[PDB]
Order: C-alpha cells, then sequence, then structure tokens
RNA sequence: CGACUCUUAGCGGUGGAUCACUCGGCUCGUGCGUCGAUGAAGAACGCAGCUAGCUGCGAGAAUUAAUGUGAAUUGCAGGACACAUUGAUCAUCGACACUUCGAACGCACUUGCGGCCCCGGGUUCCUCCCGGGGCUACGCCUGUCUGAGCGUCGCU
RNA sequence: CCGCGGAGCCUACGCCGCGACGAGUAGGAGGGCCGCUGCGGUGAGCCUUGAAGCCUAGGGCGCGGGCCCGGGUGGAGCCGCCGCAGGUGCAGAUCUUGGUGGUAGUAGCAAAUAUUCAAACGAGAACUUUGAAGGCCGAAGUGGAGAAGGGUUCCAUGUGA
RNA sequence: UGGAAUGCGAGUGCCUAGUGGGCCACUUUUGGGAAGCAGAACUGGCGCUGCGGGAUGAACCGAACGCCGGGUUAAAGCGC
RNA sequence: CCGGACCAAGGAGUCUAACGCGUGCGCGAGUCAGGGGCUCGUCCGAAAGCCGCCGUGGCGCAAUGAAGGUGAAGGGCCCCGCCCGGGGGCCCGAGGUGGGAUCCCGAGGCCUCUCCAGUCCGCCGAGGGCGCACCACCGGCCCGUCUCGCCCGCCGCGCC
RNA sequence: CGCGACCUCAGAUCAGACGUGGCGACCCGCUGAAUUUAAGCAUAUUAGUCAGCGGAGGAAAAGAAACUAACCAGGAUUCCCUCAGUAACGGCGAGUGAACAGGGAAGAGCCCAGCGCCGAAUCCCCGCCGCGCGUCGCGGCGUGGGAAAUGUGGCGUACGGAAGACCCACUCCCCGGCGCCGCUCGUGGGGGGCCCAAGUCCUUCUGAUCGAGGCCCAGCCCGUGGACGGUGUGAGGCCGGUAGCGGCCCCCGGCGCGCCGGGCUCGGGUCUUCCCGGAGUCGGGUUGCUUGGGAAUGCAGCCCAAAGCGGGUGGUAAACUCCAUCUAAGGCUAAAUACCGGCACGAGACCGAUAGUCAACAAGUACCGUAAGGGAAAGUUGAAAAGAACUUUGAAGGGAGAGUUCAAGAGGGCGUGAAACCGUUAAGAGGUAAACGGGUGGGGUCCGCGCAGUCCGCCCGGAGGAUUCAACCCGGCGGCGUCCGGCCGUGCCGGUGGGCGGAUCUUGGGACCGCCCCCGGCCGGCGACCGGCCGCCGCCGGGCGCACUUCCACCGUGGCGG
C-alpha cells in the first residue's frame, strides 16, 4: 500500500496527469512487454514502443502470432499503428486501427546507441535489486 | 418568550458571532509541528538539557496559593552573588537569571542557593577547543557519562504523634480568634482615646 | 457548503401588482438570468435551506473508563468460538480459539512466512473468504476514493515490531496491533465482537498486567481494575433446574 | 356505416426526466510565503503555411539559446531530423530578447509639438532636409558647482 | 418393559388463553420486514449466460406506506441483514427552472391613389431583370450631397440551409 | 354487628403542545318595534362528526362510527 | 372567498450555544483530561493508547447575611444541692407520632395405608413484631433579625 | 567700498542613490453608520461593527514594569485552558462585561541621551598600491576633499557605573578566503533526471475482456510491492506506478574538524573616593469621545502648568500619617500566535450538470446598461469513425435499397430515453359535461409443465431381487459416573521470600502494617478448566451368521390415519 504523503491515490489527479501528460510521458506510459526471447537476453521486462519495432497483437481482434512493424506512434491518440492491422472503410481505401501498447509484444526492437543504453540501464538496476534481495 | 418555569438566559449572539468562529480542526497539527519542533531543538543542543535553564523555586503570591511552590522565571542576584556565579556567567552554564527578583526572607535564599549548588556539582563542562581542554571536565566524565537530561531539570514538586500537654488542651482557639479580629480592628480607635485621655 | 453560495446575486423582490410571485429576482437585462428567482431555497441557483456549517460537532468523548470497558468485553468476546463464528470468522481447524504463537513471528521479514503460518494455524481460511469477499461497492463512493471493499480477516495482536508489520502487511484482511495500544475500532470491526485474534506469547502475558486481574490492579495503568460481574452465574438453565428453586414453586398450569 | 369524441394497449413523434459516469467544485489540513522606475498589476494592438475563439507568445512574436530526454508533431500539407561529423519532440529553464498605454517619466494625450549632444545619407561644418542613437518627469538624501542677502562679522 | 418408544413447542423482544372496547380537527405519543442517499460490519451476496434506470391488458403479497416475481427495452454496476449519519418523502406556496397544451389554423398580415402586357434567366415567377403602357413624389421632393451616429452595411461573384 | 342505598380500583410527581375570534337550541333573562340584531345564566350540541329521518340544510328528531353475515328496532314512514 | 391550465425536476423546524426535565451507560462522595505533554515518517492514523510524580481547574461535597462575619447531633439508662429548670456519669450514635411494599414470630388448622407417641419441610393462617422509600404532623441544629435575662474568659480588663 | 569667513536660503538634464503604484486572507493607525433589539422610542444595543482613508511583513503588533499583589509574595511580551457569563456597567430595562492569581506553549535579552575620562580617538567620498574577489570587503598611503566641538567614537545605563589601591587567575575570541569528512537521522540535508517483480500460462464466456474454472509441491508466481490510474468489462502479476535507511548521475547548501590572511587581545573579587538621568512632559481644571472601570479606565482639544529624600501606582471624592511597589515623558529584539489573497501539495461518512464556485464546456465568456454595474444557458455516438462507398427518385432538403458495427430500436446537440401533448393501429363505447365510490354482469388480453387430478405413513395379499440384519467376536470413536492424579481456587498456617505502597515508628537505610505474587502442607468445588483406570450404554468398520429374519422396487381399481 501506498506511504509517500507526496503521490496521490486520488482517482481524478490520476486520470487528469495521465490525459494530458507531456509527449515524454506519454512515451514511458505508452510501454510494451518484451517477448519471452528478448526478456531472456536481456534482463528486462518492458519497454517503451517505438517505431520500426517488430511486435505482435495479444489482444482484441486483430490477436494472432503475425509479425508487424510499427509505423506510427501516435502519442496523443494513445495508440500504435501496425503494418497488417487494418480495415476497410467504406469507400474502400485501408485505415490503420489504433492499439495500445499494453496489447502487443516486441519480438524485435530497434537497436541504437540510445536503446542499447536504456536496455543497459534497465539491466543494471534490476540486478542490483536482486543482489540486494539475496 | 418565557413559557413556565426555567432560568432567565443571557445568551451573547448579538454581535455577529458567526464571522469571528475559532475551530480546532488543526489542534491535532499543531501538535505534531510543536513536537517535531522540540525535537529538532533537543537535536541541535544535542548535550544540553533541552528542557531549558535551571529555575528556582518559587512561592505562589496568594493565599489560597502560599502553600505551594512552582518554578520562577530566574535566580535572583542575591542568591547568584552567595553561590558565587557571575551574573554574566550564569546564562551560559545554563542558569536562567531574574534581575528584578527581590528577596524578602532567607529560608527561600538558602534554599534556591542550596539548588545553585547542587545544580554546579551536577553539571558537565566541556571545553571550547575539544583537543585542547582548560579549566573543564575531565575525560571520563566527559566523553563517556555525557546525557541529554529528558524532562525539566531537577522537578520541583510539593509529623509524629505526641501526648497532648495540659497548656495546649486549653487553648481558646475559637476564643483567641474573635479577640485578635477585634484587637486588629479596634487597634487605631482605642489609641486615639487613649490620646486624647491624656490630653 | 461555501458561505456565499446563492448570495453572489444582486436581487431584489418586484413586489405585488405584477403578476409574479415576491421572490427576489435578478435584476439587469439582455440574459436569460434577468427577472429569475434567487436568495431562495426553493429557487434554481439559490443557497439551501439551512447552509451546512463547519462548526458542527464531528467529535465526541468517551469516558476512559468506559472505552476500558468496551475493549475488556471485546477481548473476552474473542474468546468464544461462538461469538467468533458469529462474525463469519471461519474459525474451523484452528486448534485453540485464543491462539497463541511464539514469539519468532515478531522476527518475521518475508511475506511468505506470514503466509506459511497462517496456513499452518488454518488461519488461511479466513484470508481466502476475504478475497471471495473483494467487489466493488456500491454508490457513489466509487468517485469518493472508495471504490473496492472487502470483508476484515484477523487481528495480529505483538508486543514488539521487529518486522512483523512489514511481513504481514500485504495480505489483505490482517489488521495488525500493538497489545499496549489496542483500539476497538479494530477490535470491534463495526460494534460487533468477535473478530478472530491471533496473539504472540509475550503480548499474551502482557495482558494481565494492562488490564489486571480482579485480586490485582492494572500494573501499566494507574487506578484501573477490570469491571465487576451484576451475574455471577447466568446458566439459567441450572439455575431454573437447581432442587432450590423447583422445591420453592406451584405446581404448573398446562390445562387450557 | 362513417366522421367526431372518450378510455386502454402497441408502435411512432413536439420533449429531455431518470439511471450510470465526471480532466469540476466545496470543505479541511500541510509546506512555503516571492510584485514594482533594472518599469509591476491591469489594459491595447499585433504574431501560425492554411488558424476565427481559447491558449501561448512580443518585430528573434503558438517562440531563440542552454540543459535533460531520446524519435516524433499530426487536421492537411511541406521539409527537417542521414535517429553521432550529437538530435525530432517534450519537459526544465540559470542565457538572450521583451511592441504601445499604464505609478508612467521631454510637453500634451491628437500616432500633436519640442530642445540638447552625437552618427549616416542629400549639400557640405546653412547644421537646411531625411533616417537613426543617447538624454530631457516630481519629491527627496549625501556630496559638488554656481549664486543671493541694508543676516553676523573681519581685513581694508 | 413380549413394545426400548412416544407429534408440535420456548426467534422468552417468543408462544398461548380469556374478557372488554374501537368517531376525531388543533395537538401529543408509539410502531413501521415503509421509502431515499452515504459510512462501519456482515451476506465465501447478485452481475456482460446481462447491473442501474425505464415501459407493461401478466402472476401476486401487505389495512397501508410500499414490495416481490413474469415479459420488453437497456448496457455496467447493485442490493439484503446488524448498527451509524443526514441537505431524507410534495398538489398546492399569484412557489423556482425547463418543457407542453386548449384557445387556434383563431386574432391578424387594412395609415400615406396603382397597377397591366410581353419576353429573358430559371426545376420553380403575382413579387427578379429588360422593354412597352398607366400612375405617384412635384424642387420646404419619395431628388442630388454632407454633419453626428453606424462600422464594412460599400463593390463584384456565387448560394438559396 | 366496618354503624344509610347504589356504583366504582385509587393516590401522586414531573414535563407538557394546541387554544385563549366562537356559534346554535329548550328554559330563564337585559337593551332594542323588531331582526338570521347586540349582551348574559344553566345544560346539551355544532365547531372536531360521519350515519337513518326532516325532499334539500352546520345546530332539529333518532343515534354516535374498526371490516363483515343473520335477526330486530329508533325517529320517520308504507298511492307512484 | 382567495391559489390552482398541464407535466417533470427542485422546494420549507436545520446547525451552534445555553438551560430544564426524562431516559440509556460508566464511576461513585466523588467525577471529568476536554487544554497540554509522551509513544516509529502519520495508508487507515487529523485515529487509537498512556499520563497519575500534568486534577491547574469545572461541577458536586455548606449554608446564611447587604456586609463585617458566623457556620449545621441526636437519643436511651442511672445520680444530684436546688424544684424555676438546669447540672453529672455511662452506653450507643439524628429523635418522636400516624400511615407504610417487604421481612420476622405465630395460637389454630391441612397430612404421608390405620391407631398411638415423636422428628421435620411446606401450605392456609387469627393475632402480634422490626419497619424501606414516601407523605402529614411534632420536636431538634446552622445563619440573619427581634424581645427578655443571668453568667463565663483573659498577652490585651475592653465602646473586648 | 572692494576682498574674505560664517549663517540662512536658491538654482542645476551637476556625481551617486532612495520614495511613488499594485495585491491586500492575516496585521498596524484613523474615521465610522443605520437596519436590528428594547415587542413603541430618544440613552443603551447593533458597534468602535459594515462602508471610507492611510501603512507594511512573511508574519504584524506587543515587549523586557513609572507591573501585579498585600501573599511564607511573584517578575518582559505573545498565545491556549481556567478565572467567568464572574467583579463591574446598564431608561440597573433590554442587554453588555474584563483583570490578578493558578496550569500550560514558547522562552532571551539588551542599547542610547544624560554625568564623566580619553590631543575627534569617529564617519562619508575620491584616488593608488598589495590583496581578496559571483558581480564587493581588508591593510596602508594620500604635501587627497567633506561631515563633525551647535559633539562623532571607545568605556558605561538603574541589575548601579567609573577611577585609583590590594589579592587571584591568566584569556577558552571573531571575520574573510580555502580543503576533510559525517555529504542535517528519519536516513541526502534540499532540487532535478534516469531506472529497479510477479501469468498476459491451460480450458472456456464475450464485440472486446481485466470474467469463470485450473495450476504437483498444500497448494500457479511476487509480495518490505494486494494504493491508484490506464488498457475494447470487472487486472497484485499487460503498462505507468506502488514498497524498499533501493541504485546510478548532475547541482545547491548549512553544522562540526583542519590551512592561510585580517581584527582584537582583555578579566574577577575586596576597600577608598566620586557620578547618577528623558519638561509645554507629568500633574490639575474643563470639554468631547471611549471603557466593565463605577465623584472620571483610556485617548485627545483648550487653559493652567511643575518637582527632586522627587515623581507614578496602591479600583470611592479629600486632608494628615505610615507602609508597599516601580522609575514615565528615548530606542532595538527571535520563539510560541494569525492567515477566505498567492505558489505548490495531501485528503474527505461533502455535491454529482436545475446539484456543487456565477463558471466541469472558446465563463467573468455571450449579451444588457451612458455609466457605476448586471451576468447566463450550454457535459455524454461508438471499443474503434469502422461517420454509411455504390445504385436509384427528386432542383434540393429529403427518402428507398446497399453497407459498418454486438447494437443505427448508437447516424455528428447521436448513452439510456419517463411525463405532459400529439399521430397512427387494435378493441370498446357514446343525447343529462367528464370523472368517482359500492355491487354485479358482458367482452378481451394474458396466466394455470389446466384438460381425466393428489400425495405421505402403517397393514393386507401376489410375484421378483439382494442380502445385511437379531445375537456373537475383534478394532475404533463417543456419552454418563469418591476411583486416582494434575490443575482453578477460598480460608489457613509455615517463608529462600525481596515485591508494591502507607499521614505507623524511626535510630536516606531500617523496623511495623495492609495487600500482590510465588514455594510447601492442610481445606472446596467442573463447567465458557485437563487427563488416566473401571464399568454401563451408543455408534461406525470388519468377520461369522446364508434365509419363516432384514432390506429394496412392482402390482391390487386393497384396508386404516392424515
Amino acid at each position: 500500500m501506498k506511504f509517500n504523503p507526496f503521490v496521490t491515490s486520488d482517482r481524478s489527479k490520476n486520470r487528469k496527469r495521465h490525459f494530458n501528460a507531456p509527449s515524454h510521458i506519454r512515451r514511458k506510459i505508452m510501454s510494451s512487454p518484451l517477448s519471452k526471447e528478448l526478456r531472456q537476453k536481456y534482463n528486462v521486462r518492458s519497454m517503451p514502443i517505438r517505431k520500426d519495432d517488430e511486435v505482435q497483437v495479444v489482444r482484441g481482434h486483430y490477436k494472432g502470432q503475425q509479425i508487424g512493424k510499427v509505423v506510427q506512434v501516435y502519442r496523443k491518440k494513445y495508440v500504435i499503428y501496425i503494418e497488417r492491422v487494418q480495415r476497410e472503410k467504406a469507400n474502400g481505401t485501408t485505415v490503420h486501427v489504433g492499439i495500445h501498447p499494453s496489447k502487443v509484444v516486441i519480438t524485435r526492437l530497434k537497436l541504437d546507441k540510445d536503446r542499447k543504453k536504456i536496455l543497459e540501464r534497465k539491466a543494471k538496476s534490476r540486478q542490483v535489486g536482486k543482489e540486494k534481495g539475496k | 418568550a418565557p413559557s413556565r418555569n426555567g432560568m432567565i438566559l443571557k445568551p451573547h449572539f448579538h454581535k455577529d458571532w458567526q464571522q469571528r468562529v475559532d475551530t480546532w480542526f488543526n489542534q491535532p497539527a499543531r501538535k505534531i509541528r510543536r513536537r517535531k519542533a522540540r525535537q529538532a531543538k533537543a537535536r541541535r543542543i544535542a548535550p544540553r538539557p533541552a528542557s531549558g535553564p535551571i529555575r528556582p523555586i518559587v512561592r505562589c503570591p496568594t493565599v489560597r496559593y502560599h502553600t505551594k511552590v512552582r518554578a520562577g522565571r530566574g535566580f535572583s542576584l542575591e542568591e547568584l552573588r552567595v553561590a558565587g556565579i557571575h551574573k554574566k556567567v550564569a546564562r551560559t552554564i545554563g542558569i536562567s537569571v531574574d534581575p528584578r527578583r527581590r528577596n524578602k526572607s532567607t529560608e527561600s535564599l538558602q534554599a534556591n542557593v542550596q539548588r545553585l549548588k547542587e545544580y554546579r556539582s551536577k553539571l558537565i563542562l566541556f571545553p571550547r577547543k575539544p583537543s585542547a581542554p582548560k579549566k573543564g571536565d575531565s575525560s571520563a566524565e566527559e566523553l563517556k557519562l555525557a546525557t541529554q537530561l529528558t524532562g525539566p531539570v531537577m522537578p520541583i514538586r510539593n509529623e509524629k504523634a505526641r501526648v497532648i500537654t495540659e497548656e495546649e488542651k486549653n487553648f481558646k482557639a475559637f476564643a483567641s480568634l474573635r479577640m485578635a479580629r477585634a484587637n486588629a480592628r479596634l487597634f487605631g480607635i482605642r489609641a486615639k482615646r487613649a490620646k486624647e485621655a491624656a490630653e | 457548503v461555501s458561505e456565499l453560495a446563492g448570495h453572489q446575486t444582486s436581487a431584489e423582490s418586484w413586489g405585488t401588482g405584477r403578476a409574479v410571485a415576491r421572490i427576489p429576482r435578478v435584476r439587469g437585462g439582455g440574459t436569460h438570468r434577468s427577472g429569475q428567482g434567487a436568495f431562495g431555497n426553493m429557487c434554481r441557483g439559490g443557497r439551501m435551506f439551512a447552509p451546512t456549517k463547519t462548526w458542527r460537532r464531528w467529535h465526541r468523548r468517551v469516558n476512559t473508563t468506559q472505552k476500558r470497558y468496551a475493549i475488556c468485553s471485546a477481548l473476552a468476546a474473542s474468546a468464544l468460538p461462538a461469538l467468533v463464528m458469529s462474525k463469519g470468522h471461519r474459525i474451523e481447524e484452528v486448534p485453540e480459539l485464543p491462539l497463541v504463537v511464539e514469539d519468532k513471528v515478531e522476527g518475521y521479514k518475508k511475506t511468505k512466512e506470514a503466509v506459511q503460518l497462517l496456513k499452518k494455524l488454518k488461519a488461511w481460511n479466513d484470508i481466502k473468504k476475504v478475497y471471495a469477499s473483494q467487489r466493488m461497492r456500491a454508490g457513489k463512493g466509487k468517485m469518493r476514493n472508495r471504490r473496492r471493499i472487502q470483508r476484515r480477516g484477523p487481528c495480529i495482536i505483538y508486543n514488539e515490531d521487529n518486522g512483523i508489520i512489514k511481513a504481514f502487511r500485504n495480505i489483505p484482511g490482517i489488521t495488525l496491533l500493538n497489545v499496549s495500544k489496542l483500539n476497538i475500532l479494530k477490535l470491534a470491526p463495526g460494534g460487533h465482537v468477535g473478530r478472530f485474534c491471533i496473539w504472540t506469547e509475550s503480548a499474551f502475558r502482557k495482558l494481565d498486567e494492562l488490564y489486571g486481574t480482579w485480586r490485582k490492579a492494572a500494573s501499566l495503568k494507574s487506578n484501573y481494575n477490570l469491571p465487576m460481574h451484576k451475574m455471577m452465574n447466568t446458566d439459567l438453565s441450572r439455575i431454573l433446574k437447581s432442587p432450590e428453586i423447583q422445591r420453592a414453586l406451584r405446581a404448573p398450569r398446562k390445562k387450557i
């Protein structure tokens, strides 16, 4: 149970912060779990979703084992777009269906200097916690 | 307005009292704040007793209360002088000083003097510079037995059977009290009539 | 409510002669508000009848002797299995209702050992019923930061902390209580006596010094002793069936 | 027989009650407790590729720089950022910048009229014309300079 | 005792018996397993296999306050019991806010003389435009320009909500 | 021999709301020509109360009231 | 007579303080921490617990007088110079009268298969006895005030 | 009659500074009503309150006795409890109304003028140099200006002080620039940034789940984390978070310890001799306001107008006398206290869009008034726009199909969708306006696992099946009761007790008393208190008992009871 007198448990305050969060806070809010194989390789459980990330949908109408590429992270709408997750309008054109990143699993993450750095930070912090518990 | 038996009540609610109403919902908050101030002060003056300086013994000034003894504002200049403590070094030692208190009697003077001597013997004086001590206290009593006092320093707090002798048995307690009150009342006019009779 | 609520407008009655009620009305023009009622408990936008005030008496003081009486009654009821089961506390397979466990529990540090101990004392079914009682509160309290409700589980009475509070903290329903600070709000959860309590032996032995026997006054409280009984034998059946009472009776009149 | 009228039920409508919800209030409590002639509060007018209002900003105008962050913003478009020859966005914010009124300050409140000292361009020390820059308000303190007085005196 | 056995009971704040009585404004008192909202306990309560709410020629209960069930609609919460606390029950107040009728397809669209023929555009013309007639303001004008005040109403194109 | 008859269980304390405009009738009665006028006494009534009868009606006559079945009456009636 | 065309939603004895009576609870000649303080950062907890070497204080436990002031013991049994009423000694510890729930004794009755002589318990019981609370009445004590009258005491001999 | 000095004034766009205005919840100084109550009304009350004016700060104001008291005396201010609805005031009516003592929170004390001593020892400005240098201090020099003898500085202020003589101890300090570490104990002291656990496992429901079952070990996994949000519906383990004296990075600090530089480097007792105070102020008269202050509590205007063993106070005016207490007319000072404005936070038995702030929304907005000012209404498609392509009629609005969606009985003021009012369909009725109460009757919608009507126990037969039963033996578990033991105990003695109290005695320590607990012995009772023998009874399991016993189902239009 929360003990910090400076952290709010209020419904309205937590919802207000969520719904008009700045863009860089919406980045960490829109995090997705890594795959079991990736969680084994890097000692990390979840990463913030990013464009050109290979994910699969685990909930909803478009659930399946297909692997798609993230093509748009609409942080204002709190949704991401995947390659094959789409439907047809009345006209005939095709539109992407927004999927919340909490409902997808990263199977391959785009790798760069910044992403390697925060993968190592999350593994180092977790390893310290495991050592402290032991 | 009145209905049968009752009390003639005069409530003082004719003066727009609702604008000046003191609620005490902050009472628990001011207890914690007062408590944390005490704890911070005690740490800041850590070796010192954290209950303020030593106060003298004082008698309450009225018939209702002259059988009781409480703490005064400070030791008077007469008892400080008898104890041999300079009035400008008492405050540094931890002795409260009240320059405006008089000493009508000697027992109260001697009681407060002995209270000052007991404090001086019980006092540990740390050197100004720990590396170089001079006219202070020894290492045994300083870094081994120094503790901060918790409550007030030297708290101030408030006849065998015998055979009754024939003299006090034949004592007129009520009669003496009656003549005594008459003697005080009639003292002035008895002397004036005696002087007039002399003339 | 706010002291200014319903009274920030400027509004006067139109008086009689205008074929309308004599309620105060907003002055001016050029808006819906003009001519509308104000300053009244019957008017939309007006103040309430007797506006609630902060200097209502919120707090009650109970006599110390009565508060101590309530704690003794709550403790006595917690030792009767019928009263504890009447609270729905699932006391079966529990070896003794005045459950006393050693002082090693006070030194517990992991929630795993807290759960294992409850399983070994057969007090885990109480936690399972607390889990089964977790549901959503009905009403406006969901918007008032009181969304979830659940039933109460066992109360654990300790003497020294040594980590016992942290170990049992995460288990739902469990309340931790210091024997020297016994709280009637946690021993009779809803004014009903009969809450299941688990004691450490240190808290159990401290309990005689706290409230005293009938031969000894309380040692840890100055000037307190246990309340006296106004009726020594409460067994009505045995008293009525005793030969002394039966011999003094007239024959019963069964004929209708 | 209709029509018309009345009642009841079904369905459909002038209507927006009830219920459920709530990035809003109200009340209590805690910590801080900081405006301004270095120009405040408050006004006015402007500023976006398409943008009226709200919001943010001031001619560098829906923002510059810096630091942290680390791949977006998004209603459409356009092009950055090659996503280290170090940086989209957002946050923070200590650098820079900050139109006209306003205690409001050259005089006056009309885009009115000046004065002094400099700079550039026409002509050449007309400072005549145009443009730019710095000063030019009241009260009051210490000091400074210039003064007044048949004020009190000294030497003449 | 060849039968080894014999209904129900007694939430004692419960159950049973007997006798008499029953109007009511103002007003007083009692009971309420009458109703509304929130809190503490409790129902190993109910609920997307369908909560609240709403409708009902359905089945019923209670003297009543009201309540339970069936059916339809709805789409996410709700209720029972022991206590606690109220901003807790409306036909009135020329009550407040909103919505709606009958009146009623009614009153009315009657101050300053007046319009007609043809064509054009157009889905559509008594009312627009062009032409031709008949009339009016009749220069102290129904003319041509300004001051206040208005502030884009000025001009062109398009639309006909 | 509980010192007439008859009937009935009494006594007592605290707190206490509403009311403090009345009106009608037999008898008695004051002012007034008198009044469905004004003012009194006693009792009953209406107000607070419905029910049968007086066609109708605050007060008259009868009778006072929980929801019902049978029987019988009061005052008043029994041409329709 | 006045208000009401119709429907929905809102809409009026509340809160605080002070008294008074009644009732539930705790303790009881006492009772009450409410202001303050001590206990881990305090989800709950702004709660709860404890102070007694915080009961200061409030109310109650004493009244009366304007005030100076004064300030609540009754009975039973024996003895007495003196016969107007007071003194002395023991024993207890608010008196007496009439009512008075309840409680106690109880002549005489009821009886276990029968008679007799016993031990009991119960039940009815005429009569008595101790009498709760409360009521009425009569005594008594404290304070104020008035009338009458004789004494006593002494660091003050007093307008005590 | 020129040149100087001083004095009193003046001007300057002179060199440097400072004030103004705003906010105003809390605070300080003024000014200041009436509504109201008195059942009328004028004093009174409302009330020194609202409105008006001025001035600040994070607090303000107050404040170290010209005090209280009368005691065995206390001892600055401020705040809380009490004093106290009291003393007192009041058409003594209505009403108003403090203080001292006592208990707490906090606690802290000091400085001039005057009298004196010291060659003005003093201060501001301007330069230069050595410095130091976060935006400015030190030392020197100045044959550099000015202020100040019409009085700066050091010592010293009622608690007395100073100066000499004697004795004693001998100095324990401050500031600026630098390094150490605990980097403030609530864990770093504070600010900022980035991180740190466990199911989305198997089977099912759904439009979508976060739903419902299950997960060997006695129980899925973590739990110091089961607060809360988000996510297609309800989530401890999907995500952010949450817990943790958890980790890492940057910055800003204070308190202590060490280095350098600068300043100062002096006290305490006893004796002797000296010095010692704030004036148009106090006080008195009078007037007006104010106060609980009453022959005047406080404040102010005018008149009078001091003293020094004096003056002020001692709650009834005055004279005389005694006593007590303080030392006015100059000044500074933190804490405890206040806070409806501001910047950040936390929470709630509060409201839930006619409520709650006027304002949940482009709200102090639209709009109104010349202006001061007045001042609204207005939330909700859907999980996702997937917001209806295309065909067709119409000039279009608007329809018919088609399509999306779980759902258009969700189609851009679109959740649900009541009533009033209306349209249509179905049924019924209709000349005393409708409507109503009580009785029936007719018709209609729905309802009744309605449409051959009950169901239990015992007995009687017929025929079928299977066996334990009845008794006996073994094992297990219960229920009941001088037999024993451990307890729970009153009382009663012996104490290794060694304990708590006491307004008992002491000869702080002790003795004495009363209890409390414990030890041993004796002594009574089982029920919210335990065992073990010995019986008696009951139940269950197993064996034997192998059929006139026992049990299970069917039939009879069976009999009795309900």
